[PDB]
């Protein structure tokens, strides 16, 4: 519902919303765009 | 000029320009992780110039390839040349579309 969206905000106003209390298998979030930049920080990729 | 080196390796690929600054040390993109992963200690030096005179022509030209889609990232320096269907969702599926 983050990534199937048609109304991305613009910067300035940056829709912020909060995950809880679900599953977080990031195939799903891998599979819905072709990636050009997933530079992680806190975590390895790999290790999410 | 004053170094010696017991083996000297020498990768050569043409690659679009943004991919240039893509290619180094602990990188990523389509590119560092799917096509060529430098290794993190890596000692050497990459080197990029412009031919448009040999990759160009009219009509255009397409023999240049790259890899998009791989099951997981690439080891730094393995080649993966393969044509496999990428699995999206859960299909067997071996074919284009
Ligand atoms: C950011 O955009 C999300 C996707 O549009 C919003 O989530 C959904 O918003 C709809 C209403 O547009 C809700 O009905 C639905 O339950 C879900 O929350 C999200 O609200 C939005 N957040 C902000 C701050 O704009
Ligand atoms: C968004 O959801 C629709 C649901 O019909 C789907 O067809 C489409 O591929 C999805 N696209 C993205 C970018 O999530």
């Amino acid at each position: 519902e983050v990534f199937n969206a048609t109304r991305f905000a613009s910067v300035y106003a940056w829709n912020r919303t909060r995950i809880s209390n679900c599953v977080a298998d990031y195939s799903v979030l891998y599979n819905f765009a072709p990636f050009f930049a997933f530079k992680c920080y806190g975590v390895s990729p790999t290790k999410l | 000029n004053d170094l010696c080196f017991t083996n000297v390796y020498a990768d050569s690929f043409v690659i679009k320009g943004n991919e240039v600054s893509q290619i180094a040390p602990g990188q990523t993109g389509n590119i560092a992780d799917y096509n060529y992963k430098l290794p993190d200690d890596f000692t050497g030096c990459v080197i990029a110039w412009n031919s448009n005179k040999l990759d160009s022509k009219h009509s255009g030209n397409y023999d240049y390839w790259y890899r998009s889609f791989r099951k997981s990232k690439l080891k730094p320096f393995e080649r993966d040349i393969s044509t496999e269907i990428y699995q999206a969702g859960n299909k067997p599926c071996k074919g284009k579309g």
